[PDB]
């Protein structure tokens, strides 16, 4: 997500998609495997995080009738230290899991990018902006064949080597 | 072309999840070690109690007259600061000290206690400035002239202010029963202190004690906190150190216990016995008991946060 | 920083740079975008991390006149446990952010390498030591064009395809 | 470990290795440098994790004769809060270091993969399943040279460009 100029706004159903701009026309489709894996990983991370505590805490301090002042300050200081360390742990965890979510999105993105590279030996190459320059013409069949991960490159090699 | 990065001959060893002591081009501090050995607290009101003590500000021994009723956003206590002139302890000592630390200063106002036909000017050889005297806001209620009965007194004081008052009174356990009869007379003295939330009562117990500050008997100062529109009744038959003035809280402050001198050359945040921890780092390793809004204590001597890349020398 | 044999010592102003060793001469220049992004990310991490607490504690113990021994032990044990958990959190913090800083420097290096290889379709090829071999001859304008992220690979293809 | 269909079960000595399927026959070998780096990093992580603490706690509560109920409940609540924060920190540490070890294995695999592609400029290309399609004939000396990081691609370029 670093070498791309901008993200698409018309991509609604899928997180990661595909555009063609071939001679047949213009089409914007959505990949399924990469976005399913990304949503599965992130939802698993959420389900790990979204978990109410098992440990049961009781009332240690009285709001109405104030407890003895020494033990009251001891309880207040213990609760304040626990509150500070919990706020610290919460902000640290939120920051690093947002970082890991962004890195996971980038990892799924360039994993799809590198698997598209692997599917296209020399029939296509990158432009640096996230697009692949196809060296063969197909009537929107090889578009879906790249999309469906059922692309055969060896039959398209002879007309793409000389170009 | 050839593409590569920068490096230095001498970098920094930092700790990493995989390897310990890995070499980086540059690194920064996260645990502060440099401690300022001064309580530098410019921007806030401060008082240096010195040879006075924080709890001595209430009762008022000779060392604590200057800071008897003060006002500050920072209170500083010292080891040489004594809380009492006439010897004796404080019940709930740390509770009263922590109340005074958050007092923001204290204000003394008279209770209007009128005593009829009874000598009230206490005088000890220990609590002395120029002659035999006693505390500032405490009144030692002796007998009339000599061994004589002490009439039962019922003195009521009502806190009419809008803030919760603090009342400190004293109990005299004489060095001997004969001394107690000299000062207050014969009979079993019994004293009750009554309030809405306070009803504790107690009996003075004369007996021999070691000579502390050149005196035998000990006076224990009890205390309470009064809510607004609440009154305290002292019903004492004898052997009472009556409160002449009630102490009132002023605001919000914080109390430190240091031993270094005070200046105004900083913007300090937290303080301790070694001085001031002025820094912006998240962690510190100077004192475990630094109090204030500042870095937290850690056990490690030093942690290096890698600011630069992992460098390899050419 | 994996495939690169060593880091340059003469690169002072920039973190990530460029060496050409072409026929025109020798010169070690510095990239600006990658090092600016890396320093911005690391300084943002520091500004997140270098932050004094907004919560103010109080003195719970007494150094001069020791508190009651039971509540003193309770305060000492609570402070020792808080100190141990803060020390563990601090060393964990330092270890994982040093790991993330090393990984961020490696990722910025990899991103610069991949963007250079994306600018250089077939006119240049990778080496494995972090270097690039050029199939065309060009006098310090192509090198700056690579550095300025304005490379025109379209008109170098005819003499570099056969090489 | 992303593009590979399945990991090999016949590889025992190392962690990352190579399969042959050449004209001489079929053979399995084990890489040494990448697995040594991975095991060194993971064992260093274990060494910095498997450490008995220096802080020496004391007995604060009595098991036989129950302490006063207020201060005892304060001790119980402090111990329960510290148990909860230590359990949370343990889950956090275990989860993030398991993620980091998985990502480290993936990154070591990726580093070996990119270094193999860097060794062989055009003599071999990926297929998407983790293999490399060699375009030259060589009887186990070239492949061991690939393993030994002593591959001389310069003497194999002439017969691999036309294919
Ligand atoms: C302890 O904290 C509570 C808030 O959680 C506060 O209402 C209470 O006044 C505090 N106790 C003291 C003695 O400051
Ligand atoms: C290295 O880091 C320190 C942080 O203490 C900083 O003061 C210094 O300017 C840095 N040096 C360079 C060359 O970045
Ligand atoms: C306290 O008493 C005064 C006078 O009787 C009255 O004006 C005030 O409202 C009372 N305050 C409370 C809290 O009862
Ligand atoms: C509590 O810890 C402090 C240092 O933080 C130490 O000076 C004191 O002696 C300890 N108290 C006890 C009872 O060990
Ligand atoms: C405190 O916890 C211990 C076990 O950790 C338990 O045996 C004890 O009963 C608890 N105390 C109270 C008052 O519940």
């Amino acid at each position: 997500a670093g070498f791309i100029e901008n993200g698409w706004e018309g991509l609604i159903d899928g997180w990661y998609g595909f555009r063609h701009q071939n001679a047949q026309g213009e089409g914007t489709a959505a990949d399924y495997k990469s976005t399913q894996s990304a949503i599965d990983q992130i939802t698993g991370k959420l389900n790990r995080l979204i978990e109410k505590t098992n440990q049961q805490f009781e009332l240690i301090d009285n709001e109405f009738t104030e407890v003895e002042k020494q033990i009251g300050n001891v309880i207040n200081w213990t609760r304040d230290s626990m509150t500070e360390v919990w706020s610290y742990n919460a902000e640290l965890l939120v920051a690093m899991e947002n970082q890991h979510t962004i890195d996971l999105a980038d990892s799924e993105m360039n994993k799809l990018y590198e698997r598209v590279r692997r599917q296209l030996r020399e029939n296509a190459e990158e432009d640096g902006t996230g697009c692949f320059e196809i060296f063969h013409k197909c009537d929107d069949d090889c578009m879906a064949s790249i999309r469906n991960n059922t692309y055969d490159h060896s039959k398209y090699r002879e007309e793409a080597m000389q170009n | 072309i050839c593409l590569g990065h920068h490096a230095v001959s001498n970098g920094t060893k930092v700790n990493t999840l995989t390897e310990r002591g890995v070499e980086v081009v540059n690194a920064t501090e996260t645990v502060e070690r440099t401690n300022v050995p001064r309580i530098c607290s410019k921007g806030k009101r401060t008082v240096d109690l010195g040879q006075c003590g924080l709890l001595g500000t209430i009762t008022g021994p000779p060392q604590c007259d200057q800071f008897l009723e003060f006002s500050a956003d920072l209170i500083i206590e010292r080891r040489e600061g004594s809380d009492v002139c006439y010897p004796g302890k404080f019940v709930n000592e740390e509770a009263l000290r922590q109340i005074l630390r958050e007092s923001g200063g204290i204000d003394k106002e008279t209770m209007g206690f009128t005593y009829s036909g009874i000598r009230t000017n206490g005088a000890t050889s220990a609590c002395r400035r120029s002659g035999s005297s006693f505390y500032a806001e405490m009144k030692w209620l002796l007998s009339n002239t000599d061994n004589a009965a002490f009439p039962q007194m019922t003195k009521s004081y009502k806190n009419t202010r809008r803030d919760p008052a603090l009342i400190v009174w004293g109990i005299h356990h004489s060095g001997s029963t004969t001394e107690q009869t000299k000062l207050y007379g014969s009979g079993s003295k019994l004293i009750t202190v009554g309030s809405s939330n306070y009803q504790q009562s107690f009996v003075p117990s004369p007996g021999a004690r070691p000579q502390v500050n050149g005196q035998s008997g000990r006076i224990d100062f009890h205390w309470l906190i009064l809510n607004p529109n609440d009154t305290v009744t002292f019903s004492f038959n004898g052997a009472f150190i009556a409160p002449d003035r009630a102490s009132f809280l002023r605001g919000k402050s914080m109390g430190i216990q240091s031993g270094v001198q005070v200046d105004a050359n900083c913007e300090g945040d937290c303080y301790h016995s070694g001085g001031t921890i002025i820094s912006n780092l998240p962690f510190q390793n100077i004192n475990s008991r630094a109090v204030g809004k500042c870095p937290r204590y850690v056990k490690q001597e030093s942690l290096m946060l890698a600011t630069g890349m992992k460098n390899v020398p050419e």
